[PDB]
């Protein structure tokens, strides 16, 4: 299943994702963190503990990412595998999100 | 030898797939990356056939077949159509042979080779 | 209810794959971490029979397995002597049904807590 | 079909007097004397199986047993943890079904040869 | 204690109620005897009913109830009338009570006290 | 249940009789021994191996006597248990059939 | 009913069991003879004139053996009948518990 | 699957099994000790990694002690999680072949 924990702190919020982002558990995700981008603001998202993700996932990140843009924030998407990263590269993302 | 599974095409039931996957891919050896390709690829076909249910507020039911032979791992995913997406995209990066064809729903047959 | 179908054919190799997707249902309903471990041996011995079974017959046989998703309970059919096997699937479960002549069909239910 | 029913306590007593009945029907129905004591046996179980349950809950309890006498078979059921008598009967006889919840209630059946 | 029984009324069956009545005679610790006559009274009475059952030409259905105490056994057949036999000369000889009511087919209600 | 082992030999009959006499078994007696008794002859019925008797066997020996008498022949019963006696005289038979 | 004849000679026991060892009479089997597998003795049990036995006889005689094994002692079944065997064989104790015919 | 990793030394031998006990892997595992228990050694076999045992992996066991104990050796069974005990308990196994946790 899927776990979000949202520690907003200084108008910079850091999240923590843990467990599958799948078709099932990912409009969960969008939902919990679809207006801190229809907001802006300064957004950091932990994905250390993603085990899965597939399309549905990368459409999300893709869709927060857009709106931090219109407008007003900053997101920064950190501790990712070494295949988390394969896999945002392999779809032509790795360039237009901030990754660590 | 085949497997088959047959679930509702509802999204709780995707996650099951992967699980009956990855047993197969492990009997036949594969790698932990081969394992996690094959469970992104599998779910991408998986992922269409749910949301291909919703448009038509149909209760469906997804067909998956596993054909697992000497050199390679076959899986198809029958919906008893296709505008390409990311997904369809992260089916054909990650696999060797990638086949579409409607209207039967659609079935997508994809393969993997082991190396 | 939700019915999920399973087919492979009465080898060894595969039973451990029958349960991989059993306690992937069972956890999905949430059982216990105990009662997910008392489904895995009660569907592999049903399984088991069968395998021995159409070893023993040099069959060339299927097994065909439906897991009945219920609002209070878990159904699982196995269809295609048992012995310590269907012993433990009568202590381990709540209710079970076998009856004769397909190979054996075996229906085990257990209840959500 | 003819149907005789008995009913008795669920005392230790009279596990030996449904035995015996039950041997009284077996034989005129010709079954082997191998096939009478393995008869003799899976009814006690289920005997015993109840009487160990009324003790248990310590009920005062009654067993209901029916022997139903058809053309190719006899039907013995018996109604009012189950363990190596459970095992007993399902390998010794040829059909076995059990179903809660009245106290349990079991009906097995063995087949003339 | 109360056992009961309920058979088919034909011949066949009396020599099973033989069977269980001597098994509760001897729980009870009745003679060899004293067995070997509860088991002569109990076939008359329910020779009585099975014969009734021809004249009839019903399909009828013997009704046997035990009641065994810490002094005697009580033997009940009922066969849900009476002309005087030699059956019931033998019942009354060798029993301490015998009973008979109809018209409930009839029943006959008979008694022997432990030695 | 009952056997019946009839051996005529020289116009005298030896008869064995074993198991029970019962409601279910008697007619089978009587059938198998009925006629003997309406030609008459030199009847002869070992009870030896009787185990069980109740008024329906009592009638049909009666039964048999009566014919042999009605006419023209003996009849005797023989290795009778001391209860199986105890039946026939129980019952005012004991005097009018030969008994051993 | 049940008859059971100890005879104890020489701190290793013969006991002899005959007629029914079911549900009802097994209590006194496990009575007669639970305190002779806590001396640890080495016991032989005659089976020949049981005419009848259950699981509830089973379970003595594999209660019995885990006693007697568990405080330094032997415990061996003769001389059974096939039936008797058989129904030892069915339920995995034929090679675990000596026995005999 | 399954590891075994028998380890011999003076005549009384060390085996560590892990991972899946089942149909498929048991005779892997009967093979690999039905020879050591036809020695009559004293073995000892480590169940700490087992992750899964079915009546088949007890099949092997109640059927290499039968072995161990026919000729002349014994069989210990370590250190086993509360469900491998549950279920040789739950078979009338856990007082017959030695277990500890």
């Amino acid at each position: 299943n899927i776990n979000v924990d949202v520690k907003q702190n200084e108008n910079d919020i850091q999240v923590n994702i843990a467990g599958e982002i799948d078709v099932y558990s990912a409009p969960v995700l969008r939902e919990k963190l679809v207006p801190l981008a229809e907001q802006g603001a300064d957004l950091r998202i932990c994905l250390k503990d993603v085990s899965y993700m597939d399309s549905t996932g990368l459409g999300v990140f893709v869709g927060t990412f857009k709106m931090v843009k219109k407008q007003g924030g900053s997101l920064k998407l950190e501790n990712l595998s070494e295949r988390l990263i394969r896999l945002f590269d392999i779809t032509g993302l790795k360039d237009i999100i901030d990754i660590s | 030898d085949y497997i088959e599974m047959k679930v509702p095409a509802q999204p709780e039931y995707v996650g099951i797939i992967r699980l009956t996957l990855s047993g197969v891919a492990s009997r036949m050896g594969y790698t932990y990356d081969e394992i996690e390709d094959l469970k992104i690829a599998v779910s991408e076909a998986c992922t269409n056939a749910v949301q291909h249910a919703y448009k038509e507020d149909k209760n469906g039911e997804v067909s998956i077949r596993f054909g697992v032979f000497e050199d390679r791992l076959e899986v198809i995913v029958a919906d008893e159509l296709s505008e390409g997406g990311l997904g369809l995209y992260l089916m054909e990066t990650l696999m060797d042979e990638v086949r579409v064809q409607n209207h039967s729903g659609v079935t997508v047959a994809m393969t993997k080779y082991l190396n």
